[PDB]
RNA sequence: AUUAUAAACCAGACCGUCUCCUCAUGGUCAAUCAAGACUAUGUAGGGAAUUUUUGGA
């Protein structure tokens, strides 16, 4: 299978940062992960482009609108590979 | 840049890439997990913004990516 | 000293053409009265060919009676069957199974055939026993062909065998050589035997293709089954039969 | 396997396709469109399922106005590949 | 078409030079040789000269070498290392022992 | 005998060894070994000691620094060898044979020395093949073959032949090796379960059979019939039973077709040929002729052998016996006619003189002649038979106008070549239905009543024997063609 | 069938991609996937004559491209009507 | 005693020397009361219209 789902599915449970189409990052908890990357999250804070950033409880997230996701440096070598 | 006639993407995993996204923001990061999409994760991210001249610099992740936005991979600097 | 020998044999075995630019008998009288054999001067040289120096090789040979004379034997086909050949001795396989083949019209098993290195007036406990095995209740009248080889001539020395011999051989197959004695240079009854190539004569030799398994050994089945293709018969020492030479060689021999 | 899809080479000649097809079979120049104010004119040579499409003797027409203008510049290309998203429109002309 | 051009027109002009041993029997004409070479050789070394020596045969390459190796042991070891050889010491490990 | 040459006449030409020579640039002097020393009765042993004795060797000697890997190699090395280890000729061949089966050197020397093998031994051997063909010589030219073979893939007979698949693994190589079995019952095997049973590794199974329908594999057939009592055309029927690949068969898959003697000592006939992609399944025929030796004609063998081999595929080799159980030739050719002095026959003797005005000379021809008092006089069967150039046309118009004279009408040419046909036609048509009296000249068309009507109307129908046959068939209703008169059955 | 496979043969040929953004790169090809990702060794670059911005080994996602150009100016293209029809060997 | 160095045949233009992904295929393994990683076939498919590669410039 695709390995970033994998990767994405076994870092439930870290403090993943976000940003997307529009550039409105986050930083906040990892609920669950899927095949297509929907993602949900909680304590999250909103830091957009715009500058009026805010602290927000929970917050989901569609997937394809998605540049990119943050990860912390741990599962770097192990365990998702061999 | 020194870097040689690589075939593939498999040939060319663990490299220093630069990584073009849509809106151009361009980024550098060491490649770690090829895919169908090629979202490909990166082992450090360093996202750089230009205004509508010059560059700037960020430094908040280490980032798994995702390839809908993607424009394309260029290999920076090969690591050891 | 045992690898000296096979090699050199080997090289030896070139010089086997040779032994029938000579070839003669001692020519016995004829007599209608009994079954007179016809071989081909082709066949015969091919079986040479084949042969080693020093050992027993050893196939059956067969054909059919010509409407010319019904006591004729026409030597159509040698069966070069499976075999381990020891230096004056031969274990072999079944009477072969064969009409499987296209022309195998009516072709009776006639007899066999075999080499060695020593000219007798008779057969010996090597021979005389493996026909038996061989012909115990099959065939009784079948007969045998040794070809005395040495350098410069192969000759011919057909034999028969009567009904006391087999009788011995089920018994003393193994070991026995006073048992022979015992018995005699009788009963190996002189056959009469033709040299011609006023007719020709071809092999069916095994479908696996190598008929020498002496260094196969693990694999040869004195009673075993095996197919029967017609073909090209295969030199004693062909590199087909030596298998594990080439295997050691490869397994370098420049360490 | 076989049927399933081959069944479909006909539905060019049918279906909306089948205007291009024609212009395949008997090369005849066609306007040609995009998506930033673009304009581009060719004859048609190979065809596929999707608008990935090959010409040749091509034409393109289009502006970089800096400054409320009009400036059609214009330049020869031959055996390109357009992929075919990128095209909306095109018509066969007499 | 035709165009011959002597040593005249050289990029490196040959400065030929000979020998000529005085010696005849092979046992001893061959430690002549040898010595020959020895005594041109400490001349070039010294003025910077990487050199080239040809023979015969190869059988006779090594042993020759051997010799060489043999002879300079004796006076100077040092001017054929010369350089301290931290970096070219590691560079030579690299290659010569593989 | 690389060249033909007459020192007074002075007439230049080129033999089959001279054209090898020049292909695989020999030098003349090796030619010359090579031609003597290759014999009928040459073997494998000796083939070796020939390679060697090629004379783009004369400067290779033994050597002290190499002696050593020589006398390692020359007690197990497996082609038996005729010198010993100070003779470069054995130092020759025990490199080919290490080259053979790769062994790759320790004292580079030897591996120098082995390289120029490498670069040059596939020539040479090959070279050596293309001789023994020509030669017409079995014992060495299936032999050679392997060799070339060998040459060509760096491995053995006995080294089993998945080993030149670039894709087959190492493990199950060697599995195959040892195991002694022969080779052809693996190809035979059809499941690929089964194959993994019997690859000492159910790992791969698959991958190996899908690597055994992706080998060269040819349940041939060929059947000859004696053309004539020297001649024997032999029908051959090639079935390519494999899968190709254009990774792996190539462009196309040569494969030297032998026939050879109840012996294999002798070449027949031989022939290249190139199975490609399309041929690869179809039932493909192949036919060829050989005449025969005097002796052979007159007491044959109870078979030949039909022998494909691949200029590749080890072991391939399919070879099956070319039947003859009883094939009774025919009784030496029977003599033709004699042409006897007589020409005066001509326009004058036949009849009435309406039928001189049509034929454009006076007198006949040689042949012509020797047939007319029985083609054109006398009312009876005739066979002419010959010749190309001479007037078959000619005859048959005579035969017509014998036909008219008696008052008969109902005439049929039947010639093949409709495109002659229709010629014939035109120039009869023209030359025949005004000087008879009006008698219908009439080529057939295609469609059945047409040509129904045409019978019904016709004197003379000119049809292709398939025409005028479905015409025919329904003879008994259509009593038209019961009513047939004269025949000219033309070739 | 699809023109993906016209590409696909293209092994090593110089192109100079209109991107959809727009952009003039010149490159060999190598081997093209199915889904339009080409592999391009040596580059020349315009970031939004133009400007050259340093990059030399790109590797292409498929999506971005508008019009490739100039590799070979040839015209050979079927295949797989060849192929279904030649395995009718045997029932 | 003991020998320089050096080039080489043959099948090819009527012809797809070579694929990143998913699905099936049989042969395997790693396994729990009916499911996952590997070689291998290309015989499948890739505007599955929205979660990516066929349109929000």
């Amino acid at each position: 299978n695709g390995i970033p789902v994998k990767l994405l599915n076994e870092a439930q449970g870290h403090i993943v940062s976000l940003e997307l189409t529009t550039g409105a990052t986050y930083r906040g908890k990892l609920v669950e992960s899927e095949d297509s990357m929907n993602v949900q999250l909680r304590d999250v804070i909103a830091t957009e482009p715009q500058g009026a950033v805010t602290h927000m409880d929970q917050i989901f997230v569609r997937g394809s609108q998605i540049k990119f996701i943050v990860v912390p440096d741990l599962l770097k070598n192990a365990p998702l590979f061999k | 840049i020194q870097v040689a006639h690589s075939s593939r993407l498999a040939n060319l995993i663990d490299y220093k890439l630069r990584v073009l996204t849509q809106d151009g923001r361009v980024y550098i990061g060491q490649l770690m997990a090829f895919d169908k999409h090629m979202n490909l994760v990166l082992n450090e991210c360093i996202e750089e913004r230009v205004p509508k001249i010059k560059v700037e610099k960020r430094v908040l992740g280490l980032t798994i990516l995702r390839g809908e936005q993607i424009l394309s991979t260029v290999v920076e600097d090969k690591p050891l | 000293s045992s690898k000296n020998e096979w090699r050199k044999s080997a090289i030896a075995n070139t010089l086997l053409y040779l032994r029938l630019k000579n070839i003669y008998v001692s020519a016995d009288d004829f007599v209608e009265e009994q079954n007179v054999y016809v071989l081909p001067k082709n066949l015969l040289k091919k079986f040479i060919e084949i042969s080693d120096v020093k050992i027993q090789v050893a196939a059956f040979i067969y054909g059919m009676s010509a409407k010319d004379h019904p006591k004729v034997k026409e030597i159509k086909t040698v069966v070069l069957v499976p075999q381990l050949g020891h230096v004056g001795s031969v274990q072999i396989s079944n009477i072969p199974d064969i009409g499987d083949l296209p022309d195998t019209e009516g072709l009776e098993l006639l007899g066999w055939i075999h080499t060695q290195t020593e000219e007798l007036k008779f057969m010996a406990a090597s021979e005389v026993a493996t026909h038996s095995k061989l012909f115990a209740d099959k065939k009784r009248d079948c007969i045998d062909i040794s070809i005395f080889s040495t350098p410069g001539s192969v000759s011919l020395s057909a034999y028969n065998l009567t009904d006391e011999g087999y009788q011995w051989g089920e018994e003393n197959k193994d070991i026995m050589n006073v048992l022979s004695e015992g018995f005699e240079p009788t009963f190996s009854t002189h056959a009469q035997l033709l040299l011609s190539d006023r007719i020709t004569g071809n092999f069916i030799i095994p479908s696996g293709n190598v008929w020498n398994y002496t260094f196969m050994g693990t694999a040869f089945n004195q009673e075993g089954d095996y197919n029967f293709k017609y073909g090209i018969p295969l030199e004693f020492y062909n590199e087909m039969h030596r298998p594990v030479h080439f295997l050691q060689f490869s397994e370098l021999a420049g360490d | 396997r076989a049927e399933l899809e081959e069944l479909e080479e006909f539905e060019f000649k049918h279906g909306p396709m089948s205007l291009i097809n024609d212009a395949m079979v008997t090369r005849t120049p066609v306007i040609i469109s995009l998506r930033n104010n673009h304009k581009i004119i060719a004859r048609v040579k190979a065809f596929d399922r999707h608008c990935n499409m090959v010409l040749e003797n091509v034409k393109e027409l289009w502006t970089e106005k800096k400054g409320k203008n009009v400036i059609n510049r214009e330049r020869f290309i031959s055996k390109l590949f357009l992929r075919g998203d990128s095209v909306i429109v095109v018509l066969k002309t007499p | 078409g035709l165009f011959y051009f002597d040593s005249s027109f050289r990029p490196c002009p040959l400065s030929q030079q000979f020998c000529g041993i005085k010696e005849r029997n092979s046992l001893k004409k061959l430690k002549a040789m040898n010595d020959a070479c020895y005594e041109k050789v400490l001349e070039s070394i010294n003025e910077g000269n990487q050199i080239i020596v040809f023979v015969h045969s190869r059988k006779e390459t090594s042993r020759t070498a051997t010799w060489l190796k043999n002879k300079f042991a004796e006076e100077n070891i040092t001017h054929k290392l010369t350089k301290n050889d931290a970096g070219s010491k590691q560079i030579l490990k690299t290659e010569a022992a593989n | 005998e690389l060249v033909l040459y007459d020192a007074e006449n002075d007439v230049i030409e080129a033999t089959d060894l001279g054209n090898i020579a020049s292909s695989f640039y020999i030098n003349h002097a090796s030619m010359d070994v090579y031609n003597r020393e290759l014999d009928e009765h040459t073997t494998q042993i000796d083939l070796f000691r020939i390679f060697s004795m090629s004379e783009e060797f004369k400067y290779v000697s033994v050597r002290y620094e190499e002696k050593r890997e020589l006398k390692q190699l020359l007690e197990k090395a497996p082609i038996p060898i005729r010198e010993d280890i100070d003779d470069p000729l054995a130092k020759v061949n025990v490199l080919l044979q290490s080259y053979f089966s790769q062994l790759k050197f320790e004292g580079f020397a030897l591996n120098s020395d082995i390289v120029f093998i490498h670069q040059n031994a596939g020539r040479l051997l090959r070279a050596m093949f293309e001789i023994c063909l020509k030669r017409g010589w079995g014992h060495p030219t299936r032999m050679l073959l392997n060799l070339c073979k060998s040459a060509t893939t760096k491995m053995w007979p006995t080294n089993c032949p998945l080993r030149q698949f670039k894709t087959c693994p190492v493990e199950v190589i060697k599995r195959l090796e040892a195991s002694t079995v022969p080779w052809g019952d693996y190809l035979q095997l059809e499941t690929p379960a089964e194959v993994g049973r019997a690859i000492r590794s159910e790992k791969y199974g698959k991958q190996v059979y899908d690597l055994l329908k992706r080998f060269p594999k040819m349940s041939v057939t060929c059947n000859a019939q004696p053309i004539t009592r020297s001649v024997m055309r032999f029908n051959i029927e090639i079935i390519a039973d494999w899968i190709w690949d254009m990774n792996v068969h190539g462009s196309l898959e040569p494969f030297l077709l032998m026939l050879e003697d109840t012996d294999g000592d002798s070449i027949l006939y031989y022939d290249v040929l190139f199975i490609t992609p399309d041929i690869v399944g179809h039932e493909f025929t192949l036919s060829f002729t050989y005449e025969l030796k005097q002796h052979n004609q007159n007491n044959l063998p109870p078979n030949f052998f039909l022998t494909l081999i691949s200029e590749n595929w080890w072991h391939s080799e399919f070879e099956i016996p070319v039947s003859f159980n009883g094939f009774k030739l025919p009784k030496k050719f029977p003599p033709p006619t004699p042409l006897l002095e007589n020409i005066s026959i001509s326009t004058s003797e036949l009849g009435n003189d309406d039928f001189s005005e049509v034929f454009e000379f006076k007198t006949f021809n040689k042949i012509q002649s020797q047939v007319f008092e029985s083609l054109y006089n006398s009312n009876d069967s005739v066979f002419v038979g010959s010749g190309k150039g001479t007037g078959k046309t000619a005859m048959a118009e005579l035969a017509l106008l014998n036909h008219w004279r008696q008052n008969k009408g109902r005439a049929v040419y039947i010639n093949p070549s409709g495109e002659k046909i229709d010629f014939l036609l035109s120039d009869w048509n023209k030359r025949f239905s005004h000087l008879a009296g009006g008698k219908i000249i009439n080529k057939l068309g295609n469609d059945p009543s047409l040509n129904l009507k045409l019978l019904a109307k016709s004197h003379v129908l000119l049809a292709t024997p398939v025409q005028f046959e479905l015409l025919s068939r329904r003879w008994r209703q259509r009593k038209n063609i019961q009513s047939l008169e004269l025949m000219i059955y033309d070739d | 069938m699809k023109l993906v496979n016209f590409l696909k043969k293209l092994r090593n040929e110089q192109v100079t991609i209109e991107l959809k953004n727009g952009t003039t790169v010149w490159g060999t090809l190598q081997s093209v996937s199915p889904q339009m990702n080409a592999i391009l060794t040596d580059v020349k670059l315009t970031l939004p004559s133009d400007n050259i911005a340093s990059l030399q080994y790109i590797n292409i996602r498929g999506n971005t491209i508008r019009q490739i150009i100039l590799p070979d100016s040839l015209n050979l293209d079927s295949l797989l009507v060849d192929q279904k029809q030649l395995n009718s060997l045997r029932r």
